[PDB]
């Protein structure tokens, strides 16, 4: 019941990040859920001696109709502590990435328990925002542990083991991981039976609370990475050739011994693009090769924790999104198509902030890390709405992309 | 008597690694040392202050000005070195409230805590650092010491500490009126209602005394200055607000320090006035970091500067906010890159308006910047009402989605509606998504020397059609355009065009309507005329028949 010593890094204050505006019925919102939180002891009115900050919003979470406390935590993450203290840290299990099924639990109700360091609290401060600016902000700041800290499962790393030790051991199959505030429960079974290896553990962890009710189902196992392919025709136009000719151009970018030599021998002249143009045998025998090349994999992709991942996504139109996960250049780690139905059809920036979700989630259960975006859209139109779609407990970075990419085409 | 509650202490310390401040006493004139012992015995006799001893070390001068037309000495602690020692502190000044965010209350009192301030205790520990020395009359004794109680005047936390303070012991009494508001900025305290003045003045004084109770002391007569106010810059009247008159200074030539206070004194008058521009007076500076360099004023701005002396004659006010209705933006194309637009809630009474102006880019388009001030206009009046306007917008709906649906971004706009008030935003041109049957194919080509600078820039077509001009003071990427607009400028109302030019898809596949380069300019124009346009792109080098028998033309 005692609390764990947390330090900054040296040279680095508290965070001091602005407030950004809020609707009158999102602040509405947070009043009333920090106005409980304040009563159950879980936060507590601050003063102006404190000089920290780090926003904070309001959301509803899928498939419920609740307005749920979002804060993020980003900039204080960056400047904590990363806990390498008796152990280096949870490793990541390769083998979640390799299960039939993963479900993704909420276990954030469960940090609200842990007491944290007193002296540490005075950088999770946050602000309530006045409409106009006419009373000033309502300033709290975190008793417990924080949902959206990196500390928080750092810290409940340990007792989180003496709650799941009976299950890993009943279930050697199952592999459960943590990131953040969520728990990723992977199994080989068929999907009736993994559901119920999965309210095996609700109710399991309904035993604890003594001394977060819903299911996500992912399928890692039910998707895999994503060949270049070309289009197979019986006659082929100039104009076809053409995007041919410049699609394996781009690919031999990637793998290497891509050859348009008698590919673009068909290319000379100019006739009408709308032209139906005869293969030379040559170059039947050119395209054949290619598509021997693009059926193996990269020679040499291999992943590296000590640099970043960065995320491209595509606007493909329709509301098809297509996407590549990756550290160097032409060496992609996964990539990936996002598709319709969900809120979409009207809506870019909701299909694009969910599409950032998906492609998150993917990359905690490949590598336990969140990737930096880089984003097809104005900086400007992305900060003002994303998170009136956002639902999950963290934030991934993100750049803006503002030019125009020719490689749209070619993932199409 | 009756007991005070006392006021609860904010800690303090200093930062990090900081001793605490050691600076002289300056040299004061003989008379300016009487008046110091006269303010600080009183004050002394007051609680405010009190006498140091020999130990205490740190010292902060303390200067002493005439309350000027007046007779009574007003002094003056000089915090700087204190305050550079002084850990920061929560910061809400961020937000001054805009007048047009205000809901229209019947009665409303204003009252200045200009007092109050020296009522709010200090952090005794933190006392110590506020010391001063009142220099004697030839240096013949010591100076009297002396430190603060209270908190002191011009310092970092005094502020932030009593703002807390206030807000603490308003809460009870806010949270039982919840018939009225009160808000609560600068040391101003903003009280109003919709009771009449009878039970409006009724609650002033309870809350007079709820104030008394913790030691702070109010205007209990009438304030001089009673709504209608100038405040900050506005003119704040029962049913209405406007800026405070500011008329334009006058010069014959123009500096620095000149062209900063009439940009900056129109940039004020465009929150209510519709209309206002700034622009041919805003390139005369960004191009200039001088602040007192003169530039004359160009031929553009001097019918400019008399359209902002002819919106700025007539009295135009914005109205207050009524929560049960709806609020609406409009938006208006005012050309050159900039835009007008008034927010409002009933036809004909404006809350308020403003401009927006394009973001300094290379190219653009029409649409690109009604997405950029919706997203301004949506910011701002979250701020300010704490909701998104409903837009009524020049743009036709089946316009907006041909856009968005092919726009290679992400984009959105909230809620709206087509206002047909011209001029509309339109899409200027449409590229092909596939080739064109029976459009001549015209296989476009450009190159430059880099030395020489010299080039030339053509077409070969499937009909036998070429071209190839010779270009003088050119590069690789001028040239690349110019075989484009070759290519569109002979070619029938319908054309596939081949390039190789990663640099010209680039511009065209942002699809400007306008551009810097008058080059691209003249591409849009030709754009503009044509029925359909197919813009194909081929990689270069690859000997790829329109570029090899056309690459093989332009760098020969
Ligand atoms: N008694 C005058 C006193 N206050 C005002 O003039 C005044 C006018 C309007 C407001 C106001 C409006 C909205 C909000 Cl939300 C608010 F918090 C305050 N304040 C002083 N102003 C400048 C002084 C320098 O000597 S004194």
């Amino acid at each position: 019941i005692e609390t764990v010593p947390v330090k900054l890094k040296p040279g680095m204050d508290g965070p001091k990040v602005k407030q950004w505006p809020l609707t009158e019925e999102k602040i509405k919102a947070l009043v009333e859920i920090c106005t409980e939180m304040e009563k159950e002891g879980k936060i507590s009115k601050i003063g102006p001696e404190n000089p920290y900050n780090t926003p904070v919003f309001a959301i509803k979470k899928k498939d419920s109709t609740k307005w749920r406390k979002l804060v993020d935590f980003r900039e204080l993450n960056k400047r904590t502590q990363d806990f390498w203290e008796v152990q280096l840290g949870i490793p990541h299990p390769a083998g979640l990435k390799k299960k039939k099924s993963v479900t993704v639990l909420d276990v954030g109700d469960a940090y609200f328990s842990v007491p944290l360091d007193e002296d540490f609290r005075k950088y999770t401060a946050f602000t309530i925002p006045s409409i106009n600016n006419e009373t000033p902000g309502i300033r709290y700041q975190y008793n417990v542990l924080p949902q959206g800290w990196k500390g928080s499962p750092a810290i409940f790393q340990s007792s989180m083991t003496k709650i799941l030790e009976p299950f890993k051991k009943q279930n050697p199959d199952i592999v459960i991981y943590q990131y953040m505030d969520d728990l990723y429960v992977g199994s080989d079974l068929e999907i009736g039976q993994h559901r119920t290896k999965i309210e095996e553990l609700r109710q399991h962890l309904l035993r604890w609370g003594l001394t977060l009710w819903m299911g996500y189902e992912l399928h890692p196992d039910k998707w895999t990475v994503q060949p270049i392919v070309l289009p197979e025709k019986d006659s082929w136009t100039v104009n076809d050739i053409q995007k041919l000719v410049g699609k394996l151009n781009w690919a031999s970018q990637i793998y290497p011994g891509i050859k348009v030599r008698q590919l673009s021998k068909l290319l000379r002249g100019t006739k009408a693009l709308t032209e139906v143009i005869p293969l030379t045998e040559e170059a039947e025998l050119e395209l054949a090769e290619n598509r021997e090349i693009l059926k193996e994999p990269v020679h040499g992709v291999y992943y590296d924790p000590s640099k970043d991942l960065i995320a491209e996504i595509q606007k493909q139109g329709q509301g098809q999104w297509t996407y590549q996960i990756y550290q160097e250049p032409f060496k992609n780690l996964k990539t990936g198509k996002y598709a319709r139905m969900r809120g979409a059809h009207t809506n870019d920036v909701k299909q694009l902030t969910e599409a950032v979700q998906k492609i998150t989630t993917e990359s905690i259960v490949i590598w336990g890390k969140t990737p930096k975006f880089k984003l097809p859209i104005q900086k400007e139109t992305w900060e003002t709405w994303w998170t009136e779609y956002w639902q999950a407990t963290w934030i991934p970075e993100w750049e803006f992309v503002n030019t125009p990419p020719l490689v749209k085409l070619w993932y199409q | 008597m009756v007991p005070i509650s006392p006021i609860e202490t904010v800690p303090v310390k200093l930062k990090p690694g900081m001793d605490g401040p050691k600076v002289k006493q300056w040299p004061l004139t003989e008379e300016k040392i009487k008046a110091l012992v006269e303010i600080c015995t009183e004050m002394e006799k007051e609680g405010k202050i009190s006498k140091i001893g020999p130990e205490n070390p740190y010292n902060t001068p303390v200067f002493a000005i005439k309350k000027k037309d007046s007779t009574k000495w007003r002094k003056l602690v000089d915090f700087r070195e204190l305050n550079k020692r002084t850990q920061d502190f929560w910061e809400v000044q961020l937000g001054i409230p805009h007048p047009a965010g205000l809901k229209k209350k019947k009665s409303v009192t204003v009252l200045d805590v200009g007092d109050a301030y020296f009522s709010v205790p200090l952090d005794e520990d933190f006392r110590k650092y506020t010391a001063f020395t009142i220099p004697s009359i030839n240096n013949e004794t010591p100076g009297i010491r002396y430190q603060y109680n209270v908190l002191p005047q011009g310092w970092k936390g005094s502020p932030a500490i009593f703002q807390s303070s206030m807000t603490k012991i308003l809460e009870p009494f806010a949270a039982q009126n919840p018939d009225i508001v009160i808000y609560q900025y600068m040391d101003d305290l903003y009280v109003g209602s919709d009771l009449e003045i009878g039970q409006h003045r009724t609650k002033i004084e309870e809350l007079r005394q709820h104030l008394l109770r913790w030691g702070l002391t109010t205007p209990d007569k009438k304030h001089q200055k009673e709504p209608p106010f100038l405040w900050m810059g506005y003119e704040l009247h029962p049913d209405k607000w406007t800026v405070q008159p500011i008329v334009l200074p006058e010069k014959d030539s123009w500096t620095v320090n000149d062209i900063q206070k009439l940009v900056g004194k129109l940039n004020w008058a465009s929150q209510i006035y519709p209309g206002i521009k700034v622009r041919q007076l805003s390139k005369l500076l960004r191009g200039t970091k001088a602040l007192t360099e003169v530039i004359p004023l160009t031929e553009e701005a001097e019918l400019e500067l008399a359209e902002n002396r002819e919106i700025l004659k007539e009295p135009v006010h914005g109205v207050y906010y009524d929560p049960s209705k709806d609020l609406i933006a409009e938006i208006q194309k005012q050309g050159q890159g900039q835009w007008t637009y008034q927010i409002y809630q009933e036809p004909f009474k404006n809350l308020k308006t403003g401009k927006y102006a394009r973001m300094r880019g290379a190219h653009t388009n029409d649409v690109k910047q009604l997405t950029e001030a919706v997203q301004k206009i949506t910011t701002e009046s979250i701020v300010i009402w704490g909701k998104t306007p409903k837009f009524k917008l020049p743009i036709q709906k089946e316009t907006w989605e041909t856009w968005w649906t092919e726009y290679w971004q992400a984009t959105w706009i909230p809620e709206w509606e087509f206002v047909n008030t011209p001029p509309l935003v339109k899409l200027w041109y449409q590229l092909e998504k596939e080739p064109i049957v029976g459009a001549e194919t015209f296989y476009v080509d450009g190159a430059a020397n880099r030395e020489t600078k010299l080039g030339k820039a053509g077409y070969v077509t499937n009909k036998g059609r070429q071209k190839v001009v010779p270009l003088t003071n050119t590069t690789n990427q001028k040239t690349e355009l110019q075989a484009i607009y070759l290519a569109l400028q002979d070619s029938g109302l319908e054309v596939n065009i081949v390039t190789d030019s990663q640099y010209a898809l680039g511009i065209i596949q942002a699809q400007p309507d306008k551009s810097e380069s008058e080059l691209v300019n003249q591409i849009i124009e030709q754009l503009i005329k044509k029925e359909k346009v197919y813009l194909a792109w081929v990689p270069a080098h690859k000997g790829i028949g329109g570029n090899e028998q056309v690459d093989k033309l332009v760098s020969a």
